């Protein structure tokens, strides 16, 4: 946010240089702590409008463009099995915790469930997160394997 | 062989003692089966919870 | 790294080319003479007949001729005792030349003891040591099999590519690129609902 | 001599300064624009961080009529050192569109100012490209591919655009209208896969075109390129047998894992539906018995 | 020359070594230098046989027993004893087939190894195609001038 000093004795007129001929300046709201140091007392605030250009915004996109030779690169086919086995074991444990959760939920009152899973692993969002993450990783692995097996040959 | 010390198979052809590497029994399927059992139990508990809805 | 300011004596450079040919023939980690033959260094004796015998022998080496090689080596074994000392090494070079050229012509990732024996003139019992030398020197990366003579071949030492080979490689490129384009078109058409 | 040319990292500020430079000096067609690429080096990954304008001049004539001010480099060096002593000259960049004749010649002028081998950075300032518009070219001496005198020429390096904390904030703010911040994980990975496939197709078409040119002898015969192509063919695996069976068994296992995960997702949805129905029934009862 | 013999991946004949380098080795002290050094010659024979096996297993895959005895020069049963000892220590992967008189020096490849090799080959192919693409433009500039 830019600033520019108040004039001087225009406070005698009390008309700090601000003619509200448009709403475009009044939309911005002065900060709280900024007024503590004095905002409308010594330097009327200004507006800030970053103006872009088609060339610049087109091509700053390149910061999130991966290398072309990385999409078809399958990673080592041992980690993709250890990860699956670990995810399956975690799924088994989380399902057991889900069973005990459902068992315990029968005799709990809402004033506790509103704060029950604050400090302990909620064994439902973990299950959904593990399922979604492993399914996404697995689908990507399948598609990469098949695509390279067909196109590369 | 019956005690599974070496995973060979004895034969009565002429006195041969074929020796085979240990089997694999991949852990993924065992984990999947325990998961399936746990999800079965979860299904029964969830339907029991749905009795109040009915 | 030679410079055009001076090319010293033509006779001395001819002798240098002669020595280079001798060393290439008697060098261990050299198994393709194409670089020397089509280099300007060979222009010094590209016409002279005094050292034409070794040029013919080098051409036979590259082609793989046996009887012509035998006659030439018999006649010129007395030209220098240095070549006479390493005649067995030269014969092993002939055998390796024949093996490499037969692998590159007949293709086939597998082979047989009988084919190598016929194409290298060695008995079917010495082919094994021949491939031992070939693998150790880095020409191939295969693996032997003696119970059934089925020598297996993998990546082979590269060779300078001629004009004809370009057309076949270009056509294979065209086919591969067309396959890739078809796969990409199918992939784009099938999943246009999520490509954002 | 340092071998530091393995990886190149560019902050977006250098590149945007390049674009600003090109749009500022009103460079028309065929007029290249050149500046310096201040950054940090002596590590394996050369990193470009800041740039500035240079008074480079050249007539579209004999390649040796190129002109460049010598005092300007040191004069900028002193001020930039005063601002920050951690940014040292590591070469130069030109405003594309592709390598020119004088690139090898002018690079030697920056040899004394630079400490390591000067770095060339091609910038596709007018944006004809599709991939990254930046590539590095370190001048090194290696034997000729035609069996002739060793030549000191340029070598391409893998350049990746990466930002630091200071510049990532600005980049994320500036393009905070076109980037799809929702996107989704699997969808963005699949889009990356398709983009990589299209890039492979484009490079294959370029190689095919170059071979078509070389068979007509518009270009000479390079045995290194042909050898690399033959190696590419040799490395091409044959699938359509033992590898086929291994791939099939892995795919089957992987699909079974996918099946398990989908089952888990379905049961989670089941619990969500049950809980939501319970809460809806409770809300209906609440409204009914409080209205009455 | 002796160092060259025990560094090159090439099988050597035991009698050739035992009759070629034997005089120079014998005229010495400490090692191979008298009756008390007879303890060393057996060790040298064992080492050369071990080197022969380490080369053959690196090259061969289905060596038959008769030719294996020919190469190692071990009589008939010392060959099987040696193979047994070296595999028991864990240097080489070997498996005998006495009724068929075959030796399977190759190690069967698990699916993980196969797919890792395929992935590495595909990665090398992609890297090489990138290098070709980036050299094509350089040479086009060089000879388009």
């Amino acid at each position: 946010d830019a600033f520019r000093l108040i004039d001087t004795g225009a406070l005698i007129n009390n008309l700090e240089p601000r003619q509200t001929t448009s709403n475009t300046g009044l939309l911005n709201k002065a900060n709280i702590q900024a007024l503590i140091h004095g905002l409308n007392r010594h330097y009327y605030s200004l507006n800030i409008d970053y103006h872009k250009t088609a060339k610049e915004t087109k091509m700053l996109m390149n910061l999130h463009k991966e290398q072309w030779q990385s999409g078809l690169k399958m990673y080592d086919y041992e980690e993709k099995e250890e990860s699956n086995l670990a995810a399956t074991k975690s799924m088994v444990k989380i399902a057991e915790q889900y069973s005990k959760r459902i068992e315990e939920e029968k005799e709990l009152t809402e004033e506790e469930l509103k704060t029950r899973y604050v400090g302990r692993q909620d064994p439902k969002k973990h299950l959904s997160e593990t399922a979604d993450e492993t399914l996404e990783n697995n689908i990507v692995s399948v598609l990469t394997a098949g695509v390279n097996s067909v196109a590369i040959k | 062989i019956l005690d599974k010390i070496f995973y060979g198979v004895l034969d009565q052809g002429n006195g041969w003692l074929y020796v085979y590497e240990t089997p694999n029994q991949d852990a993924t399927y065992d984990s999947a089966l325990e998961l399936v059992g746990q999800l079965n139990k979860v299904v029964d508990q969830l339907f029991e919870k749905a009795s109040v809805l009915y | 790294t030679l410079e055009p300011s001076t090319s010293i004596t033509l006779a001395e450079r001819q002798q240098l080319a002669y020595d280079l040919s001798i060393s290439a023939l008697l060098g261990d980690k050299i198994y393709n003479f194409g670089e020397l033959l089509h280099h300007p260094i060979m222009e010094t004796i590209v016409n002279d007949s005094n050292y034409d015998w070794l040029f013919q022998l080098l051409n036979a080496l590259t082609v793989g001729d046996f009887d012509k090689f035998d006659s030439l080596i018999k006649v010129q074994i007395s030209k220098i005792p240095i070549l006479a000392q390493h005649e067995s090494f030269l014969r092993q070079k002939i055998c390796l030349m024949t093996l490499i050229e037969t692998v590159f012509v007949k293709n086939i990732r597998m082979l047989s003891f009988e084919d190598i024996s016929k194409a290298t003139h060695l008995p079917k019992d010495n082919v094994e040591h021949l491939v031992m030398r070939a693998i150790s020197l880095g020409l191939l990366k295969g693996s032997i099999d003696q119970v059934n003579e089925l020598v297996t071949i993998s990546w082979v030492q590269p060779r300078i590519i001629s004009g004809d080979q370009i057309t076949k490689m270009k056509d294979r490129l065209v086919e591969w690129n067309d396959q890739v384009e078809k796969l990409g078109k199918k992939m784009e058409a099938r999943g246009q609902s999520i490509w954002v | 001599m340092s071998l530091q040319h393995e990886k190149v990292t560019i902050a977006p500020l250098v590149l945007l300064s390049a674009l600003d430079h090109y749009e500022r000096t009103q460079t028309k067609e065929n007029k290249r624009c050149v500046g310096v690429i201040l950054g940090d080096a002596n590590s394996s990954t050369i990193r470009v961080t800041n740039s500035f304008a240079l008074p480079f001049e050249e007539d579209e004539k004999n390649s040796d009529v190129w002109f460049l001010d010598h005092n300007y480099i040191e004069n900028m060096n002193e001020m930039c050192k005063k601002i920050n002593a951690k940014e040292k000259l590591i070469g130069w960049y030109h405003s594309g569109p592709k390598l020119r004749a004088s690139d090898l010649k002018i690079n030697e002028l920056f040899k004394k100012y630079t400490q390591n081998n000067p770095l060339l950075l091609i910038v596709d300032v007018k944006q004809q490209g599709v991939g990254l518009p930046t590539d590095a070219y370190v001048a090194i001496e290696q034997v000729k591919d035609d069996g002739t005198s060793t030549e000191k020429t340029f070598l391409h390096l893998p350049c990746t655009i990466e930002a630091e904390e200071a510049e990532e904030i600005g980049v994320e703010h500036l393009l905070r209208d076109v980037r799809d911040q929702a996107a989704g994980g699997l969808s963005i990975r699949l889009t990356n896969q398709l983009k990589s496939l299209k890039g492979l197709q484009s490079k294959l078409k370029d190689v095919v075109e170059y071979l078509d040119k070389v068979i007509n002898k518009e270009l000479p015969i390079n045995h290194t390129i042909l050898g690399k192509l033959q190696d590419v063919f040799n490395l091409l695996p044959n699938l359509g047998n033992n590898l086929q069976k291994a791939l099939t068994v892995k795919t089957n296992d992987e699909l079974m894992v996918i099946y398990i995960s989908n089952l888990v997702r379905s049961i989670i949805a089941f619990d969500d539906l049950i809980e939501n129905k319970i809460q809806n029934k409770k809300i209906q009862e609440q409204r009914v018995k409080d209205k009455q | 020359s002796l160092v060259k013999l025990f560094t090159t991946n090439e099988l050597m004949r035991w009698p050739i070594v035992q009759k070629t380098y034997e005089p120079v080795l014998n005229e010495d002290d400490l090692a191979f230098g008298g009756e008390a050094n007879k303890h060393h010659w057996e060790d040298l024979q064992k080492r050369v046989i071990e080197h022969n096996l380490r080369v053959i297993s690196e090259y061969y895959s289905r060596i038959t027993l008769l030719r294996l005895n020919e190469l190692l020069d071990l009589t008939e049963s010392q060959t099987e004893t040696y193979i047994s000892d070296l595999v028991n220590q864990g240097i080489i992967y070997a498996k005998v087939n006495r009724p068929a008189k075959i030796v399977n020096f190759e190690k069967p490849k698990n699916s993980s190894q196969l797919l890792n090799e395929w992935s590495h080959n595909v990665d090398e192919l992609l890297e090489h195609i990138e290098t070709i693409g980036h050299l094509i433009t350089k040479e086009e500039i060089m000879h388009g001038l």
